[PDB]
């Protein structure tokens, strides 16, 4: 029409070699993905899921799983399209045994003051919502008025009976409350009783007691087997080194969590120089335990890269004692003052240490 | 659209186009076509009268809305290789198509005849809903999920199986492959991450 | 981020350099003008097209 | 190049100044729908180029390895290697094949929105002068350059 | 596949003929000595328009001109791309066979 | 006909009880019942139980008001009790409007007969305690996530392979959906006709397998495709399994269960399944499927369960153990 | 049957606890009237069951 | 009484919290 891109189908090779711009050098510097963000909300992305109907079976999950504004277009959708189409219904059969036609005679009309399908749909309103305004009666006339009125008031209460449902599923929810738990954006590395561990500070905000707390913890990195036996994501447990050798924790005031490094821990070769910006390391804290009010188990998903993690300071301490009763500083929650400490392994460490004894005794 | 605006499953999912896929499409526009003929009649009809004269286009005007929620909501079943919710769209054609086929025989009664446009309109929307229920029940023929026996129901297709397949041509629902409509999201991945081999 | 953005440059400055160098003010004056000139005279015989029908 | 954009814009230009002074309604429209173009030309462009590009420097080594195989025929024959270039030469054509896919594609996917904003202007065009010329007797001649 | 290219530009090549026709006809019937009038055609107490009657109108033939251009304008790109693709896979076919 | 799996590979426990002596408790039972009533079934209950009070109800209102004849015509002879009851449709119109709480108002309940004052107390007491008692069907029957168990997706069949030296029964599970499963729990039962040397017969024993989680506990984290795999010990009843005596009508199961309760709701969910010796494989490994693009992380659950091959001895467990304890004690000699 | 804001008020309890006598009707003239009537029932609705979640 | 519980003897957490960087978790 008006292009020259199909006059000259020619070609020139005289000129080639042109390359190095340089520009995709920066692109390579974006930051890696994070397995679970800090405010939970785990950044994984499925990939080719074959939905095969269940992810519509389950419809009542989904109704507790929407937003709100979701949910009350769907509550909103649900009342007004059943209203409508019962409206319909009630002018459809009313204009067939002809009260619609006005002025048609002395027959006694099968639904009184049907003048429209605005009453019509008025008269939808009266008998779904259970409001029975006086104007619009049911009469004895036509006995397919009386079944689909008692179709309507059991298809209502089955709707009422089924929001309500929703309703109560999703005033009862967790995610409002996951969030009022806190951790801190940086976790640190000291010597407790001469011994390396990996602390931590968590703490609670709402006065409501949460029940039965558990921590879980793993360690987020991919790891080969000497088989060769290659896993992207090779979760690893770690105990919380809590005294009784149970995980569960008391949670009043902000306490410090932190796993004791012994032969068995897979942090037992970390280096100050090992746990750099780009390195390949991440620590999870799983925070369980129920809502003390509604009784609804909830958990507190965070994590720490490696760039986060802080060889050699010391959480400062948040508890003072006031007048009466304790207090609690949550401004240094996250504080971290530095503390010298030896700035070699885990494993050189305990050899050292052992020969050091065994050279003593 | 709530389980959409959360749809990281559908961020890269895949699909199963139910048999008759492509009838199914072209005879929803070859009634669109002629529903949209019907509405410009029912605005012309009444021009004589001095009443409005609703029932000769309102009718049509819910059924095109209804056919582009039919249409919606096929497609929406077919991503989701989830086909026994789709009975309720199975009755409606053959409800529907009950209906209008009294309207049909009615002009017969009174001797209408194809000389006015209403009868030819009826006419070829009544064949062409036959078409389309007929396709309804290809879809039970096939899959066979209302039938005794065990659906045999068919695995995607192993091209869309690979996960580095980025040019949904192929095998894309017909109303988006006259328009590209799949090209759309890469085109936004273009303006955020340039476009190189990977 | 500046890769991003340099990219995604219309280059008017490579568009100025080029015309106004070679066309200075008399050739630019010529062709710019008889285009929209041209396009003008489009305009103005199809409305005296459709006058002249009237 | 310069001489046929010159020509299309201008032309572009020409077209909707008449269509605005034949049926001023359609300025009222024309801002949304102009907005809603600006959009799809300034995707298409940020894709176009890297495409474009992307096809020229892929095509480039492909013509590289016929050559260099008129180079070495008996000696690539010698090792008996050539399963390895043939899948070579298969993933350079694949290569060009996908990004001349990708480009013709972007540009049917352009093309198909411009022409539906078209549509779209001649609808509201039409009836903007058809409703005029009946009911404010607008002059007929003016109506068929506004849909030509 | 070159066929079904084809066969799309044809009938894109015949549903485009349209505009010239739908023009002709709008004006020819807003023009015609500007007379205004209604069908005159009742039946049985609803009027039922005739077969140049529903081409009276010219909303009618605006609106059915809309629909013949997004069909237009859809079949002809249906039959480049499908031409368009035929021919990338010429090229790699030809490509292949050479080496 | 010829193996029976213990339970389904989707669920679905296929132990058919018999010769109960029942006490009648399971009609009893009718809360829980109607919970675990299908759907179309809870709908007919549903409409049935309302239908039967509305019409039982109806019949009362028409029978004392024939009793008090103001259905028998009159004009001015009688003060009505009930008004506008003319009829037994009347009658069951009224139940209605009366249950339902509707009140249309055309048929109203007037001071005259006391009875229905007291019928009318009696209705609105069975209504609220029939909507009451329907309405807690209801939500209890939303809150089921027998849904989500489908889910929890298991591998189609698990592969035993070496892992840091021994052996290890592994297997992969994951989720489906966008929620998270909160403390979820993964236990693992090993399923023979297993006899003691007193001559004990135990025609299905279960015997609890560890999960080799490192710190020694049950619970589990899964945002992924996890591999669950026990580590074959002397302790584990699979420490003499060879791979020839893995043939597919073998006298073995491993159930799998996985629990944790679901967030939405709060409700406890099971995830069974099990593996035949047939469903078992040999020296085979899992895919890695985790698939890690910039930004962002991906699972190409194409390859959920689709395994290669790599060369493992082929020798029982306690043979590799005593075999390397032999080598260890020559390199040590 | 609307004459003063106290018969409105007690026309607004009658919608919205669901009483409904009958003396106040809503009629097909106005369409804002059934409008207010739909959006007072979906929003009585949703209170009244947020307060039945609330105290159970 | 110069001590400070932690917990009272009826539950009663007997802690105050402080400089909570509040937003809007109460409502
Ligand atoms: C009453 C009068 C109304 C007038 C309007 C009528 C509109 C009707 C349109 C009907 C189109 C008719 C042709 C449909 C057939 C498509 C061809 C087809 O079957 O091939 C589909 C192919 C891809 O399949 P494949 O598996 O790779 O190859 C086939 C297989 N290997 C084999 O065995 O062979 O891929 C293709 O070949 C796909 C081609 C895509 C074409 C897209 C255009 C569709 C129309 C879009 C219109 C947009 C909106 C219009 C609205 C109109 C009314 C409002
Ligand atoms: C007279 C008027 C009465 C008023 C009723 C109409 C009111 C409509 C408003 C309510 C809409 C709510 C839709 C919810 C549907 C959810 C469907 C769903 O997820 O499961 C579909 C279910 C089947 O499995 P289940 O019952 O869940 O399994 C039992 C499980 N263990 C549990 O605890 O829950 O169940 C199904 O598969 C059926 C889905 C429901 C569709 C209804 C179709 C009507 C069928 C009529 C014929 C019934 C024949 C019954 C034969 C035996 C069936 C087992
Ligand atoms: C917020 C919302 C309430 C809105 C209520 C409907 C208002 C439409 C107005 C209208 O003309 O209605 C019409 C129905 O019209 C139909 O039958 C249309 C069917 C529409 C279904 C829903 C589409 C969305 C009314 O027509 P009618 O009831 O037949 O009129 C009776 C005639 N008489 C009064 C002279 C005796
Ligand atoms: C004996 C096998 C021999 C090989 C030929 C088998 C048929 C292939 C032709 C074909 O397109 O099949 C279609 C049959 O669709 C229909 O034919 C619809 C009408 C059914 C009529 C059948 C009467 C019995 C299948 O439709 P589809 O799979 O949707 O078509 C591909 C388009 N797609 C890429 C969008 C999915
Ligand atoms: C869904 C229904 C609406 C359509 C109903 C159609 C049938 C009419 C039934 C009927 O007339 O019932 C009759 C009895 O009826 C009985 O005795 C009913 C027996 C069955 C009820 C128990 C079932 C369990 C009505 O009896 P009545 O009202 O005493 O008749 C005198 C009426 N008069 C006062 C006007 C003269
Ligand atoms: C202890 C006292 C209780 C006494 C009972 C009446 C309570 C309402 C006050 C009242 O009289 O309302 C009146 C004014 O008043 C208003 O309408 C005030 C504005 C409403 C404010 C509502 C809170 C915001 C309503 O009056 P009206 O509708 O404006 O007048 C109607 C005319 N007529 C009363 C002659 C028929
Ligand atoms: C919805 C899907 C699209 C429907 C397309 C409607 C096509 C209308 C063609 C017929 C026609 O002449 O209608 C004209 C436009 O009507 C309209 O404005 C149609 C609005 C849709 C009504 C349903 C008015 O025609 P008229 O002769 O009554 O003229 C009125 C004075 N401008
Ligand atoms: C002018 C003629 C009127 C048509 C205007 C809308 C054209 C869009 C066609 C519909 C379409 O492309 O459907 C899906 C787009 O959905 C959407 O994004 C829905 C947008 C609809 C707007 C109303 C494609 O879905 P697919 O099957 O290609 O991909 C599914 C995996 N997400
Ligand atoms: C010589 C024959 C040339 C055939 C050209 C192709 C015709 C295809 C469409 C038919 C057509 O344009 O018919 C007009 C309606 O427009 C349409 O039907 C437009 C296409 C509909 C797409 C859906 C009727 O116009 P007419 O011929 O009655 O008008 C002037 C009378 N003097
Ligand atoms: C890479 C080339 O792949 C294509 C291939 C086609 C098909 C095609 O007929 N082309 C030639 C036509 C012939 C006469 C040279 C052409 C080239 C430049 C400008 C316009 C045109 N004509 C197009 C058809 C209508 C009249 C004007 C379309 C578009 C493309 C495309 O860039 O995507
Ligand atoms: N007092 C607090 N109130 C609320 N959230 C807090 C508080 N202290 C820490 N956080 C949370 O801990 C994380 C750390 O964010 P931020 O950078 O603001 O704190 P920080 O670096 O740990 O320092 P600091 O403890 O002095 O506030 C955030 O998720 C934040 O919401
Ligand atoms: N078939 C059965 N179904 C249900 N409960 C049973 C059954 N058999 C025994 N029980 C329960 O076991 C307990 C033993 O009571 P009982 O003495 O009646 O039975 P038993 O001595 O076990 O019977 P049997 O001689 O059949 O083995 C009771 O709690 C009884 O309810
Ligand atoms: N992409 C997927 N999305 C969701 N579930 C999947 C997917 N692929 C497989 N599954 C499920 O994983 C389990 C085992 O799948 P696997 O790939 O090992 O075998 P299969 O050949 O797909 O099995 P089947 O015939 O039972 O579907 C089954 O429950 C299957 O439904
Ligand atoms: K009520």
């Amino acid at each position: 029409m008006l292009s020259r891109k199909g006059i000259i189908p020619e070609e020139y090779v005289l000129t080639r070699l042109a390359e190095d711009p340089t520009e995709p050098r920066y692109r390579t510097r974006e930051r890696r993905a994070r397995f679970v963000s800090k405010k939970g909300n785990c950044n994984v992305a499925h990939k080719n899921i074959r939905e095969q109907g269940r992810f519509l079976q389950d419809v009542f999950t989904t109704l507790v799983d929407l937003k709100w504004p979701h949910t009350l277009l769907i509550f909103t959708m649900s009342f007004l399209c059943s209203w409508l189409l019962f409206a319909m219904v009630w002018w459809l059969i009313a204009f067939a045994h002809g009260d619609l036609a006005p002025g048609e005679g002395t027959n006694v009309p099968c639904v009184t003051s049907i003048h429209s399908f605005s009453s019509a749909f008025l008269f939808s309103i009266e008998v779904q919502v259970t409001i029975g305004f006086g104007g619009r009666m049911v009469t004895e006339e036509c006995p397919l008025a009386i079944l689909i009125l008692i179709v309507q008031n059991i298809v209502g209460l089955m709707i009422n009976a089924i929001m309500l449902g929703c309703i109560f599923m999703k005033t009862a929810q967790a995610h409002r409350r996951a969030e009022t738990l806190i951790f801190s954006k940086h976790a640190v590395i000291t010597l407790r009783h001469g011994r390396l561990c990996f602390m931590l500070r968590v703490g609670d905000l709402r006065k409501s007691m949460i029940i039965s707390a558990t921590i879980h913890m793993q360690v987020v990195r991919k790891t080969t087997s000497p088989e060769g036996e290659v896993v992207p994501l090779h979760q690893v447990d770690i105990p919380m080194e809590n005294g009784v050798g149970g995980n569960s924790i008391f949670l009043v005031a902000p306490l410090i969590i932190y796993h004791v490094i012994d032969s068995n821990s897979p942090l037992y070769d970390l280096a100050p120089s090992d746990l750099h910006h780009h390195q390949d390391l991440e620590i999870i804290v799983i925070l369980e335990g129920v809502v003390e009010t509604t009784g609804i188990t909830t958990q507190a998903r965070t994590s720490y890269l490696a760039d986060e993690i802080l060889w050699g300071q010391r959480f400062v301490p948040i508890v003072a004692e006031e007048d009466g009763r304790y207090s609690v500083d949550y401004s240094k929650f996250g504080n971290t003052v530095k503390v010298p400490t030896p700035l070699c392994t885990a494993r050189q460490l305990d050899e050292d240490r052992s020969l050091l004894d065994a050279l003593t005794l | 659209w709530g389980s959409q605006s959360s749809k990281v499953h559908i961020h890269h999912s895949t699909w199963l186009h139910f048999p008759g896929h492509n009838l199914r499409w072209i005879l929803t526009f070859i009634l669109l076509f002629v529903l949209v003929c019907e509405i410009a009649e029912g605005i012309l009809s009444d021009g004589v009268t001095e009443s409005r004269h609703l029932h000769l286009y309102m009718p049509a005007g819910m059924a095109f809305m209804a056919a582009i929620t039919s249409v919606v909501y096929y497609h929406n079943i077919e991503t989701s290789n989830f086909p026994k919710l789709l009975i309720a769209l199975l009755i409606y054609w053959t409800l529907a198509f009950i209906t209008k086929t009294i309207k049909f025989v009615k002009f017969y009664d009174h001797a209408i005849g194809f000389s006015q446009l209403r009868f030819c309109l009826t006419g070829l929307l009544v064949i062409l809903y036959g078409m389309l229920l007929l396709v309804e029940v290809n879809v039970i023929r096939v899959r066979r999920y209302i039938f005794f026996k065990t659906p045999r129901e068919v695995k995607p297709p192993e091209d869309l199986q690979d996960l580095g397949v980025r040019f949904l041509q192929p095998f894309v629902n017909l109303l988006s492959k006259g328009t590209y409509w799949w090209m759309n999201a890469f085109i936004k991945t273009a303006h955020k991450k340039p476009i190189d081999l990977r | 981020l500046s890769s991003v953005l340099h990219q995604r440059a219309k280059i008017p400055w490579r568009a100025c350099t080029k015309y106004l160098s070679s066309a200075g003010i008399l050739l630019l004056s010529l062709l710019v003008f008889s285009q929209l000139l041209k396009h003008m005279v489009l305009v103005a015989i199809d409305y005296w097209l459709a006058k002249w029908t009237d | 190049t310069l001489e046929c954009l010159s020509r299309s814009t201008l032309l572009c230009v020409s077209a909707l100044t008449v269509i605005s002074y034949v049926t001023p309604v359609f300025l009222v429209a024309l801002l949304p729908l102009a907005v809603v173009c600006y959009f799809i030309q300034k995707y298409f462009r940020v894709a176009s180029r890297d495409l474009q590009q992307l096809d020229d420097t892929t095509q480039l080594p492909l013509v590289s390895h016929f050559a260099e195989t008129v180079e070495g025929l008996t000696t690539i024959r010698a090792f008996r290697y050539e399963a390895r270039f043939q899948q070579k030469l298969l993933e350079y054509t694949d290569s060009n094949n996908i990004a001349s896919l990708f480009l013709t594609a972007a540009n049917r996917w352009l093309e198909v929105c411009m022409e539906y904003i078209g549509a779209c202007v001649v609808l509201i065009a039409a009836a903007t002068s058809i409703s005029n010329s009946l009911h404010r007797e607008l002059s007929a001649g003016l109506v068929g350059l506004g849909l030509t | 596949r070159l066929i079904l290219s084809s066969t799309f530009r044809i009938l894109a090549d015949l549903l485009g003929f349209a505009g010239p026709l739908c023009i002709f006809g709008i004006v020819d019937h807003l023009g015609k000595e500007n007379h205004v009038f209604q069908p005159k055609t009742q039946f049985l107490g609803v009027y039922f328009v005739s077969s140049q009657e529903f081409l009276g109108n010219a909303y009618v033939l605006a609106v059915l001109l809309f629909l013949a251009l997004l069909l237009q304008r859809t079949f002809l790109q249906a039959s480049y791309y499908v031409a368009i693709e035929t021919g990338i896979n010429l090229r790699g076919a030809i490509q292949t066979k050479i080496y």
